[PDB]
């Protein structure tokens, strides 16, 4: 329509580089395993992502402003410009990922992004119920946070852009229209540790800025950052997860929400077994194939029939911490 | 052959600690112009335009000439070795790397020589100086930063407790591929570099035989600071001549035996050598002004003559009636 | 909100820190066995931990002020400001773990914190009944008293100050509004002993003193110690407990009140056969994981339909003590 043409003509971007100087080093860093043997620790993990992204910003000779809700506060440390923002398991921190990218400023962030519904991540359990994480850190207190959604198809984002009280009273009436100073940027997640496949290594360069009308599609289809919805609408109780694996296969994990158990399948057995008409076919194919696993079988049937449980909430004793 | 091995995390902040150590008191650096590094001393120019500036600002500091031998006249290398060996009392060991161009990882390249470069320089110049070590990734001051890191790593496994810059400032004469240290670190030095991921090859220095530094033998490094070639290296090789084909066998061994009398004038087995190739090469040789016309031609004390002889034997394993049969040998030929 | 910004501004704390030498040796203390053969006696574990705290009190060269009930009545032995507090077995004796925590001085306390939800500590019997334990201590009388929650996750505390009775008077008013003048604390557990893992070795520092707003919440969620719920509210005359073990797996045990049969299981397959339709389908499941054992497969089938049972209270003849 003669709409798309409205936004077409509007450009008017103002491209801003600070000469951040690309990253590479973290682009393109082959997996790695931070544990000689057993499995790694959560502090063992926190640190090898800390001294990664460290020796990447020193070699390349750029500062940093470490974050340790809505405002970060910088004020008080004055970093640099050119200064690059990097955080550690700051999920419980940040209220939003647009706190950290209305700085219009590079972000390296070290997430918790999951592929499975339910289990371990190095030695910390975790869960889901409802939509939020119900994180308990090996060594820390318990972290209930969502997850904001890095790993979705599209390089380019949409967020806001610090604004001052004058600058509110500015663009208030035009906010209210549906008018907003966007910036934009380019995703890149690495997924460096094979013992520890839950959490992503997010890194972020911002592109340009540019004003938006709100009621207005894109031609591109730029995405904002949402909050993920894990649980299932179709079985209630129930919380699905799909992801890609390098050996193109489409996994999914399925799992109860609030719950433990969890097995992940290949996409296309569970959609072949969700058409069966009877309970005792599932089990039947499910041993052609040759999972004699109870475990697994179990489960499959329990998703299939979408029987839910209303599981307790017990005293939990955990591991005690040792210094080394 | 290329490698990725990292270091441990401990490591790390020993590594860092040498840098910011290497770095001293010179926050600031500046390019030279491309006139200026081609009057100093294609692929070459474009790293060494930076390379030689760094090296003369930083690595030739006064905070810095601890440890960073190379670059200076062989005069000044032996005065530096008698002095080191006088501190030590005879009491110190040799390093000899295989291949360190070859062997270093690609932590040991981003987190010493880029850092060294990206300290030392301006930050404007952070890009270009980049773009180097990333093209150098995939020349001198490299193994000179390498030996320094080696030395700093096996300073911090021995004394764990002292300060950095205090057991940086005990760091002693390096020379790319060749250095000294304390031989109170002979046998922890391998598991650092088995740490690093290095290959390190150790001598105890013995008075027999001699001290090996640099191709270069100290008779008797206590007194006096007599040197000569390496021996073991050379005389296994020297009746073989590596020139190339174009060039008459004549010129070569002309240069080869010039070179001689310029470094090992007075040292036995080799004296005899150099003038009977003197005497029969020489007469057939071309013009020496041709050859010094010529791209090939840069292809190539008196009181203790007793103890060198003495100390060339020991080298040589090679009895004095044997060594007194080979030079009537020589001589007669 | 706005309250938030007067609870983070309204920091007020008083640092106090009577150069309590940490003990170190207390933390990262390895495993230990005490009995060489057989299984060891509680008399034995309570010296063996008697004797470790004296030398590590001793080695760190301080003092300490044992405790053999609101408040201790230290006046009558008055230590010195720097001693340690130390108890044993005084899970009884103390009707809170504040009592303790009031001093506002370091604790060293060796407490009854169960992984088992029934059986034997050492050679004593103990049951857990509503949401009391009742020991039974080996060669002493029967205690009855609740486990306070040292092991949940997150390392600070809130805690009560010793207050007179002016300052109860000064604090009153201020008390009834919602101000409370609060501790902090620094909590380690070890658990050194594996013949008897239901024991652990609390050890705690204090941080800060700070006044706090009732009806205001806190950012970091600092936690006060609760008396543990060991009933299970969806399977009304049973005990759940959950705990984490070394190997990175997320152990379950079960059993009734006021009863001694007990048993550990994974948790996910708990879960996975709480959703069972048939009662018969349980027995296949765990005959299919392998577990032939009629004890345990019996036990789960019994917590699955949550069959209650009345059992009696009847005469008991203890083991005779000897001195030795």
């Amino acid at each position: 329509t003669r709409a798309l043409q409205r936004a077409v003509i509007d450009k008017t971007k103002t491209p801003i580089e600070t000469r951040f100087y690309p990253l590479d080093s973290l682009r393109t860093v082959t997996p790695k395993r931070v544990a000689d043997n057993g499995h790694a620790v959560s502090g063992a993990v926190r640190d090898a992502a800390r001294r990664l992204i460290d020796e990447s910003i020193t070699a390349v000779g750029g500062s940093k402003f470490e974050v340790n809700d809505l405002a970060q506060d910088f004020r008080n440390d004055t970093p640099a410009d050119d200064a690059f923002i990097v955080g550690v398991d700051v999920d419980y921190y940040v209220t939003e990922p647009d706190v950290l990218l209305e700085h219009m400023r590079p972000v390296v962030l070290h997430t918790f992004n999951p592929k499975k519904v339910s289990g371990f991540d190095a030695d910390s359990p975790f869960t889901i119920k409802n939509n939020l994480v119900e994180y308990k850190v090996s060594g820390g207190a318990a972290w209930v946070h969502p997850v904001w959604d890095w790993c979705e198809a599209g390089e380019f984002i949409a967020s806001r852009v610090r604004t001052s009280w004058k600058e509110w009273f500015l663009q208030l009436p035009l906010r209210m229209i549906g008018l907003e100073k966007v910036g934009y940027h380019k995703i890149h997640h690495c997924r460096p540790w094979t013992d520890c496949p839950d959490r992503a290594l997010v890194y972020t360069i911002p592109q340009y800025v540019i004003w938006r009308f709100n009621w207005i599609d894109t031609e591109l289809h730029v995405r904002k950052l949402k909050r993920i919805e894990y649980q299932d609408e179709t079985k209630p109780g129930w919380n699905r997860l799909e992801y890609v694996t390098d050996k193109n296969e489409l996994l999914v994990s399925i799992g109860r929400e609030g719950e433990h158990a969890q097995i992940t399948i290949e996409k296309e057995k569970l959609d072949m077994l969700s058409g069966l008409s009877a309970t005792q076919s599932v089990n039947a194919r499910l041993i052609g194939m040759g999972h004699k696993d109870p475990q697994y079988t179990s489960m499959i049937v329990q998703y299939y029939t979408g029987k839910k449980v209303v599981s307790p909430i017990s005293p939990t004793v955990y591991k005690p911490t040792m210094p080394r | 052959v290329a490698n990725d091995k990292k270091p441990s995390d401990r490591i790390a902040k020993i590594a860092e600690t040498f840098v910011k150590l290497m770095n001293g008191p010179f926050k600031d650096l500046d390019p030279l112009s491309i006139e200026e590094t081609i009057e100093r001393l294609l692929f070459i120019l474009k790293v060494s335009r930076y390379t030689l500036a760094y090296s003369d600002i930083v690595l030739h500091a006064e905070h810095n000439e601890h440890w960073y031998y190379p670059g200076r006249n062989p005069t000044e290398i032996a005065d530096g070795v008698c002095e080191f060996v006088s501190d030590c009392d005879a009491e110190v060991i040799e390093t000899d790397f295989s291949n360190l161009d070859g062997r270093v990882s690609s932590w040991m390249q981003r987190n010493i020589a880029q850092k060294a470069m990206v300290q030392a320089f301006r930050p404007e110049y952070r890009d270009e100086i980049i773009s180097f070590m990333d093209t150098i990734i995939n020349t001198t001051p490299h193994n000179t930063q390498y030996n320094g890191c080696v030395e700093f790593t096996a300073l911090t496994f021995e004394h764990p407790d002292a300060e950095p810059e205090d057991l940086f400032r005990l760091i002693g004469p390096k020379c790319g591929d060749d250095g000294l240290s304390r031989a109170i670190i002979q046998k922890s030095i391998n598991r650092a570099a088995k740490c690093f991921g290095l290959e390190l090859k150790v001598e105890r220095y013995n008075p027999e035989i001699g001290l090996c530094f640099l191709s270069r033998v100290f008779v008797d490094p206590l007194a006096t600071t007599t040197t000569i070639q390496d021996p073991l290296r050379t005389l296994r090789k020297l009746h073989l001549t590596t020139r190339d084909p174009t060039i008459p066998l004549a010129d070569a061994a002309c240069d080869r035996v010039e070179g001689y009398l310029c470094t090992d004038a007075l040292t036995p087995l080799i004296s005899d050598y150099c003038k009977m190739v003197l005497r029969l090469y020489g007469p057939t040789a071309s013009t020496e002004q041709v050859r010094n016309q010529r791209r090939s031609r840069n292809k190539e004390h008196p009181q203790d003559a007793h103890l060198m002889k003495q100390v060339l034997i020991k080298r040589t394993a090679i009895d004095e009636d044997q060594v007194d049969a080979l030079i009537g040998r020589f001589a007669a030929m």
